[PDB]
C-alpha cells in the first residue's frame, strides 16, 4: 500500500530525516493556519493523492499569502487530482500538505525498491532529481548508482559513502546524505517497505539535504506486523471495488474493457483476460476468485465486476478450485438471478462434474453459456458483447 | 522426474491446520510417502495414521524425511522455512500466500547458503505424475509423461496440464515456482533440472508479468537448454504497475511486460504461444 | 563488563522479561521499606556483587520480616562479600536486592555466549537450573541443549521452541520460553552482550517462567555503543588497579605471587610470566604495556606493580614498540627513582639500541639489571627475589 | 611463503590517521608495494606518495590491488572491512584492536561466503621476509627463510622471529592471525596454507589462552599436517575467566587453558616447547 506524501515525511520525520516544515491539512482553514505556524512564506501547497506528477496536474503551487493558500484549499478539497499516474479519474484531496518553501540549489534522486533480479533491497541515487527516474534510468543509465543492502549485515555506512560521493558529494552533505541512506534504508527494513523514492531529494541553497517529496510503498503482505503502516492505509486513493472484492477474498484491478472475467488463480485470470484480448475482445477487470466458488463468493464477485457499467457481458473461467462445478455453476445461477445479472454470462468449467455444471448452466434457462474449453469460451464472449 | 518421485519422503509443517490436513490427505491419497507432520505443541499425537511432531528435527530423526511441504500461515512461515533448513530437509515446497518479500529475501539467502532447495512459496506445488504429488493441484488431471512444466501460476499450469494429458505427451515433473517476487527456485533452476533429466522431453515454460525472470530463463535456455520449450506469458493486457492477484504480478518502474517476455522468450529460441489454450499445439509442433 | 544481577534484572523488565518484583537498596532503611512495597514475605535479601556463589557465602536469604531484611542489610552494606568466585578479599557489597520470594518448583538453566569454535552467539539450556553449568556440561552432556543464533536472521521462534520442547516444556511455558529465548536473544545482540546466564530460570508453583538470577557480562569492545550499558560498570567490583592502569593504557591483572611483570604485549606478557614461573619464580602480576613504553607509562606501571606490597622484584621484557631501546631504558630509570622502586628490577631489551639501553641502566648505578635475553632475565629475576 | 609475497599490491584503509600513515611509511620503506590509500573524505589527494581515495572500490579500479590493510578505529571497522569485501578485495589484514566480538560474528560470516581471506583483526600483520610486509612488525629481526609462523599474539610471534633467525632457519611468512575471540581467519586455515607451501620446510604455531582453535588445530594437524610443526602456548600461568590483555585471551567456562592446547598439541605430535625461548632450539632438533 502506498502512503501519502505527508505520512512519508511524518515517517522520515520520526527516523530523524529531514523534511520542510509542513502541515497537512483538511480544511482551508487548517491549510490557511498553517502559514503561520510554518513562518513567513512563500508556502508551498500540495494535494496529497497517492499518485505522482502532481505538479503537472496543478497540485502543486508555491504561494505567498494567507487568502491563496486558502483558495488552494478550497480549490483542491474535496475534488478529485488527475495525474497522468492516476485513471481519468483522478484521485480525491482529502489532505493539502503546506509546508515552507525550500530554496533548492540541486535536485537529486534517492531511493530503493527490492530488485528481483539480485533479490535484494536497492537504493539507487542519481544527481539526476526532478525526472522520472526511468527517464533517467533509460537515457543516462551511468548516472543511476546503485548499493544492494547485504541481507546479513544491514545496511553500512560505505555504501551511503559510496552514493554520496558517486553523486559527487562533499563535505558535510556525505554525512547527511549518508546518514539519510542509513535510515532510510532502516525504515524500509523495518516497516516492511517495497519502496522509497524522494525525488527529489534536495540540496538547499543553505546547503543541507532535506525530502522535498516523499513516495512511500509498503509491503501489503507484511501488513499484520506494521500496525502503524496499518492504520495508515488511505482507501479513498483506490477504486472502493478492490477493498470489497478483498474482504471477498477477491482480487479486483478494474480495466477499461467491457468483457468482467471471474477466474479462480491470478496466472489464469490474466491469462484469460489476454485470450479474450487475443479473439478480439476487450477485458473490463482482472477478478481472480482465490476463495471457494461459492454461492456467495461468486455472487459478490459479479456484483464488483458489474458495478461497472460498461460491462456487456462475464467470462466466468473456473478450472479446479475447492467447489465442484456443479456447485459453481448453482452458484452462477443464484448470483445471476439475485444480482440481477441481466448481461450475457460464458461460463468455462473444468474438474468434477464439469459436464454436468455445464448442463445446469444450460437447463437454468438464464442467459449463460456453458463454453467448451478456453477458446471457446473466449470467442462465445467476444461474440456476446457484439453490438453492446 | 525432477524434485520428487514415488521415493521422496515427506512431512508437512502445519501438518493438523485445515489446509495441512486436507491437503495431506490428497497427498496420502496419491500414494505420496507423507510420513509425518509438524505442529508445534502438538508432538506426539497422530494425525492421519501419521505421526506428528513438535519440530522438525524430531520429525526429520524420526522418518527420514528429505522434504518438507508447509502450510503454515505466513506471519510464521519464515520461522517455518529457517527451521526446516535447520533440520536439514532438503526439499521446502511451500504452498503459503502472503509471505514478506523481505523474509522471502532473507530465506531465499539462507536456502542457497545451506544448499536447500525450496519450491514455492505461493505456489500450487511440485507433482511427478504416477510417483509422487506435493500441493494443492488435482492429480487427475495429470498423466505420467514427457512435458517439464515450470509455471509462476498455478491454474495456468493446470491449463497446460490438461492439454499435455489431452495430447497424449503427459507430465515428467510439474512445478510451480510460485507467484511471489522472491522465489525459492526460480526459471533457471527448474530448467537446468529438467534440461538434466532424461525423462523430460520437452518443457512448458509459464510466466507472467513483473520480475525478468523469464527474460534471465530467456539467456538461459538459448545457451545452456538444448531440449524444445514452449513458453506462455500471462498479463499481455495488464496495466503497469498493478498487482494482479500475485504477489509477483506487478510490472514495476515499467520493466517486466509480457511483451518483453514473449519477445526475449522468442529471441532465445522458445516457441512461444500466444494463446495459452494452445501450449499442447505448440508441443506437438516442438516433439 | 559485568553487571549487578540487578541491574540484569532491570534489563530483563525493560524486554519485558520477567524478574522477581524488587528493589536495589543502598541503606538498611531502603531494603527494610522495600518489604512493604514487595508485599507480603518472605522476602529474599541478596548482596550485589558481581561474583557468583553468592548463595554458598551467606549473602542471598531469605527472611520474613522487615526487622531480619534490615539486620541483613545492616550486616552486609559496605562489607566485602567473598565467594568462591571472588579472591579471598571479595567484593563490596553496597547494594542489598530485595525481592518478592518466587515459589520455584522447577530450577532450570538458560544462557549464551560467543562460541568461538562455531563462532556463534549460541544459547543453551538445560533443566539441570541452580548447578553451575560447567558441572552439568562435564557431567550429563546430554542435558545440555543448544542453537546458535544465525547471523543471517536473527534468533528464530523455532530455536526457542526446540529448547522449550527439549527442556520437555509444554503448553504456555513453551511460549514463555520462546518468548524469553527471542528477548535474550534480542538484548544479546542489541547491547553487545558477551554473556548471558539465568541459573536459575524458575518454572513457579504458580506454572510461570521466571528469571530468578540474571548474570550479564558486556562486550567491553563493544561500550562504545552501549552508553546505558556503560554508565552500569561498577568499579568497585574490580581490582581498582584494573582501571588505572587502562586509564594509563596498560592491561593489568593482579596475581598470587612476587615477581611483578612489566611487558609490552599481552602474548610476551602471558609467556614472560609462564618463563617466570618456569625458572622457578612466581608471577605476581600480568601487565602489558601496550602503549607506548614512555617514561610517563613506565612510570604509572610501576606505580601500579609496585601497589602490591608482595612484589619483591619487577621483570620489564620489552621487545619492540614505539620506543627506542634507550629511550626505554632512560624510562626505567626515572621511574625507578619518581617512584621510589625499591625492588631489584631486571630488564630484557630488544630492537633498537638494546645494547645501548642496557649500558644506561648498568650505568645509572640503579638497581637494575640488564639481561641477556629472556632465559636469562627469568633466572635472574628469580634469582633477585631469593630470600624475599 | 604464504598469503603475499613481492608482487601483493596493497591499499590501506585509514592511510591518512597516525598509524595508517606511520606504518605505511615502514611497509613502504620495506618495499611493500603499497599503491594508495583509502579515507573518506580525502579522496583525490596524494600521501607517501600514493593516491587516496574516498572508497576502496575507487581505490581498487585505480590501483589494481589485492590487498588491503586496515588501521581504521575500531567503531568504523566493521563498516571498513564490509566495504574492501564489497569492493573485491580478496585479502584484508586487519591491524584494529578493540572490534566489537559481534561485529567479527557477522565480518567473519561475511569473508566466508565472499571467499575473502582476512587476517585479523588485533594482529601485528603478515610479512614474508624479503618480499612483503604489512603490518607492524619491526622488520629489521626477520630473515627470508624457511620457518612459517602463525601466532595469536605479536610480541611472542617477534621472539619467534627472533630465534628463527637467529637460528639460520629465517622466516618463509610469518601470520598473526591476532588476539580476538573470532579472527579472520584460525591456525587451521594458515597451518594448511604451510602445508601447501614449499619454501615452508617447518612451522612454529603460537596460541594462548581461550578458544580451542589451538586444540582443533591440533587434530588437523595430525591427520593433515606433514611438515614438523613447533608449538607454543602462552597462559599457563593466567588465571581462568580473566582477560589478558587480547580480548581473545580469556579462558570461558574453566575450558581453554594453556595445559590443555599444550596437551593436544603433544597428542597431536607436535613439538611443543614449555619456554618460548626455546623456539628455535625446537626447531633445530625437528629440521
Ligand atoms: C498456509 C495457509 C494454507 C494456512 O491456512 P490454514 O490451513 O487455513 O491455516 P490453519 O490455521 O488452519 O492451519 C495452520 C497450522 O499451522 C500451524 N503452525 C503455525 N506456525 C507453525 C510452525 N512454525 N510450524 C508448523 N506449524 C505451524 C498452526 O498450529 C495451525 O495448525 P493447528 O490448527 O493444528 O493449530 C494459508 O495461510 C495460505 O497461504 N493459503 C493460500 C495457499 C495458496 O493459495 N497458495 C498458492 C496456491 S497456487
Ligand atoms: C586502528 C588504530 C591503529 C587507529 O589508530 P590511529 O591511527 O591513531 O587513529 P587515527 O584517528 O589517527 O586514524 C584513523 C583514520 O581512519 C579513518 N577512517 C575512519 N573510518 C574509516 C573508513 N571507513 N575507511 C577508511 N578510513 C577510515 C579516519 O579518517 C582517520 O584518518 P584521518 O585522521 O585522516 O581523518 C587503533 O584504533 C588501534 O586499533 N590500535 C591498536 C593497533 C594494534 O595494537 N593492533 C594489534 C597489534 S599486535
Amino acid at each position: 500500500m502506498n502512503l501519502h506524501e505527508y505520512q512519508a515525511k511524518q515517517l522520515f520525520a520520526r527516523y530523524g530525516l529531514p523534511a520542510p516544515v509542513g502541515y497537512a491539512c483538511t480544511t482551508p482553514r487548517e491549510a490557511e493556519e498553517a502559514a503561520s505556524k510554518i513562518g513567513a512564506g512563500p508556502w508551498v501547497v500540495k494535494c496529497q493523492v497517492h499518485a505522482g506528477g502532481r505538479g503537472k496536474a496543478g497540485g502543486v503551487k508555491v504561494v505567498n499569502s494567507k487568502e491563496d493558500i486558502r483558495a488552494f484549499a478550497e480549490n483542491w478539497l474535496g475534488k478529485r487530482l488527475v495525474t497522468y499516474q492516476t485513471d481519468a479519474n483522478g484521485q480525491p484531496v482529502n489532505q493539502i500538505l503546506v509546508e515552507a518553501a525550500t530554496d533548492i540549489a540541486k535536485e537529486l534522486y534517492l531511493g530503493a525498491v527490492v530488485d528481483r533480479s539480485s533479490r535484494r533491497v536497492v537504493f539507487m541515487a542519481s544527481t539526476e532529481g526532478g525526472v522520472e527516474i526511468e527517464k533517467v534510468a533509460e537515457e543516462t543509465p551511468h548516472l543511476i548508482h546503485k548499493v544492494a543492502l547485504d541481507p546479513l549485515t544491514g545496511p553500512m555506512p560505505y555504501q551511503g559513502r559510496e552514493l554520496a560521493f558517486k553523486l559527487g558529494l562533499e563535505g558535510k552533505l556525505v554525512q547527511q546524505f549518508t546518514k539519510i541512506f542509513m535510515g532510510l534504508a532502516t525504515i524500509f527494513l523495518e516497516r516492511d517497505l517495497a519502496l522509497i523514492e524522494i525525488n527529489p531529494l534536495v540540496i538547499t541553497k543553505q546547503g543541507d539535504l532535506i525530502c522535498l517529496d516523499g513516495k512511500l510503498g509498503a509491503d501489503g503482505n507484511a501488513l499484520f506486523r506494521q500496525p502503524d503502516l496499518r492504520e495508515m492505509r488511505d482507501q479513498s486513493q483506490e477504486d472502493p471495488r478492490e477493498a470489497q472484492a478483498a474482504q471477498w477474498e477477491l482480487n479486483y484491478v478494474a480495466l477499461d474493457g467491457n468483457i468482467g472475467c471471474m477466474v479462480n488463480g491470478a496466472g489464469l485470470a490474466m491469462g484469460t483476460m489476454d485470450i479474450v484480448k487475443l479473439h478480439g475482445g476487450e477485458p473490463a477487470n482482472f477478478l481472480d476468485v482465490g476463495g471457494g466458488a461459492t454461492k456467495e463468493r461468486v455472487t459478490e464477485a459479479f456484483k464488483i465486476i458489474l458495478s461497472d457499467d460498461k460491462v456487456k457481458a462475464v467470462l466466468v473461467n473456473i478450472f479446479g478450485g475447492i467447489v465442484r462445478c456443479d456447485l459453481i455453476a448453482d452458484g452462477i445461477i443464484g448470483a445471476v438471478a439475485e444480482v440481477g445479472v441481466n448481461v450475457p454470462v460464458v461460463v468455462r468449467l473444468e474438474g468434477n462434474n464439469a459436464e454436468l455444471g455445464a448442463k445446469k448452466l444450460a437447463d437454468s434457462g438464464l442467459n449463460i453459456i456453458a463454453a467448451k474449453g478456453l477458446t471457446d469460451a473466449a470467442q462465445q464472449v467476444v461474440a456476446a458483447v457484439e453490438g453492446k | 522426474s525432477i524434485l520428487i518421485d514415488k521415493n521422496t519422503k515427506v512431512i508437512c509443517q502445519g501438518f493438523t491446520g485445515s489446509q495441512g490436513t486436507f491437503h495431506s490427505e490428497q497427498a496420502i491419497a496419491y500414494g505420496t510417502k507423507m510420513v509425518g507432520g509438524v505442529t508445534p505443541g502438538k508432538g506426539g499425537t497422530t494425525h492421519l495414521g501419521l505421526p506428528v511432531f513438535n519440530t522438525v528435527r524430531e520429525a526429520v530423526a524420526a522418518t527420514g524425511a528429505t522434504a518438507s511441504v508447509i502450510y503454515v500461515p505466513a506471519p510464521f512461515c519464515k520461522d517455518s522455512i529457517l527451521e526446516a533448513i535447520d533440520a536439514g530437509i532438503k526439499l521446502i515446497i511451500t504452498i503459503t500466500e502472503g509471505i514478506p518479500t523481505l523474509d522471502m529475501l532473507t530465506v531465499k539467502v539462507k536456502l542457497d547458503e545451506a544448499g536447500v532447495r525450496m519450491i514455492g512459496p505461493n505456489t500450487p506445488g511440485v507433482i511427478t505424475p504416477g510417483e509422487c504429488k506435493i500441493g494443492i493441484q488435482p492429480g487427475h488431471i495429470h498423466k505420467p509423461g514427457k512435458v517439464g512444466i515450470v509455471s509462476r501460476s498455478g491454474t495456468l499450469t493446470y491449463e497446460a496440464v490438461k492439454q499435455t494429458t489431452d495430447y497424449g505427451f503427459g507430465q515428467s515433473t510439474c512445478v510451480g515456482i510460485g507467484g511471489d517476487p522472491i522465489p525459492g527456485s526460480n526459471f533457471i533452476d527448474i530448467l537446468e533440472m529438467f534440461e538434466k533429466d532424461p525423462q523430460t522431453e520437452a518443457i512448458v515454460m509459464i510466466g507472467e508479468i513483473g520480475g525478468s525472470a523469464e527474460e534471465e530463463a530467456a539467456a538461459y535456455i538459448k545457451e545452456h537448454v538444448t531440449k524444445p520449450v514452449v513458453g506462455y506469458i500471462a498479463g499481455v493486457t495488464a496495466p503497469k504497475g498493478k498487482r494482479m492477484g500475485h504477489a509477483g504480478a506487478i510490472i514495476a518502474g515499467g520493466k517486466g511486460t509480457a511483451d518483453e517476455k514473449f519477445a526475449a522468450l522468442e529471441a532465445a529460441g522458445v516457441k512461444t504461444v500466444r494463446s495459452l489454450a494452445d501450449i499442447g499445439e505448440a508441443l506437438k509442433t516442438v516433439l
